[PDB]
DNA sequence: TTGTATTTATTGCAATTTTCGTGCCAATTTCTGG
DNA sequence: CCAGAAATTGGCACGAAAATTGCAATAAATACAA
């Protein structure tokens, strides 16, 4: 909560994540300095900078899309808002 | 209800003003055991968006 | 055009604005015309069932349409995919 | 019986502006074969 | 694997078509007094 913006924040929620974590290190590389390629969904370009696998790769994304996006809707607050139809449309003994 | 062996007497002062002494074996044979069922209600309705 | 303004509809189906079902069309195969919001509709049914390895494209989207009888150019169906807020081809492709 | 004042009925035209589909084309994205 | 091409995407344009918006004081039916 309380962050900058997304990179900051998956920083934070990956700062708090064990060592032990088979595939943080990758992650958090990712996030780091290659998120806006990852936005563009190169998946390629990703593979030659980062030099890793396709199975390695696609941990690591699984990884940063299992953290949370958005921290402070945990607390929802608010109501849907309805309106008043001016004019109601009914099906009567087959015919409308 | 359900039939029950009962002794009048006084025992430690656990039946001191209208309490019940109650033995294990009762519980164990879940003689005043109840089912209680609830209803919980969920509403989709129509909005603007 | 007066009568129609912000004024809504009930039906089983949602609330609408009775101006919904005022829109533009295409020329058909043989002759008729095809709705906006039905050709909307079709574009967003094709994507939503589409091989994530390999996206649609305009062109493969356009085709996929020109079987049904709707005669839609690619700019067209451009235009439809950004009105529905539909990430280009290579904006959607994933590593799986 | 007839000219006259009162109460209804009137909810459209004609401009002007917005939106339409689809072509042209420069700037990116992927593919291929040597 | 490296150019070069082939493909993809979206900004701008065009003429038609559609939608929006500003009008400002009338005509006939009807009850009524001469």
């Amino acid at each position: 909560v309380a962050a900058k913006d997304l990179r900051d924040c998956l920083l934070i929620q990956l700062s708090q994540f064990d060592k032990t974590t088979p595939w943080l290190e990758e992650a958090r590389l990712i996030i780091s300095d290659h998120l806006d390629l990852l936005a563009n969904h190169d998946f390629r370009t990703l593979m030659r900078v980062t030099r890793l696998k396709e199975d390695v790769l696609k941990e690591a994304v699984n990884l940063i899309q299992s953290l949370d996006p958005r921290p402070g809707q945990s607390i929802q607050t608010g109501e849907p808002e309805y309106v008043i139809p001016d004019v109601l449309v009914r099906k009567h003994n087959g015919h409308w | 209800g359900q039939n029950m062996r009962v002794a009048f007497m006084p025992w430690n002062g656990y039946n001191f003003e209208d309490s019940i002494l109650v033995s294990e074996r009762v519980v164990q044979e879940d003689r005043f055991t109840t089912i209680h069922i609830q209803e919980l209600a969920c509403v989709s309705r129509d909005t603007k968006l | 055009s007066r009568v129609t303004t912000q004024k809504y509809l009930h039906s089983p189906r949602g609330i609408f604005e009775l101006k919904y079902f005022f829109s533009s069309h295409v020329n058909t195969e043989g002759g008729g015309e095809a709705s906006s919001t039905a050709i909307r509709a079709l574009v967003k049914k094709l994507i939503a069932a589409e091989n994530p390895a390999k996206p649609l494209s305009d062109s493969k989207l356009t085709s996929l349409l020109s079987e049904q009888g709707i005669m839609v150019a690619r700019r067209t169906v451009a235009k439809y995919r950004e009105s529905l807020s539909i990430p280009p081809s290579n904006q959607r492709k994933q590593l799986v």
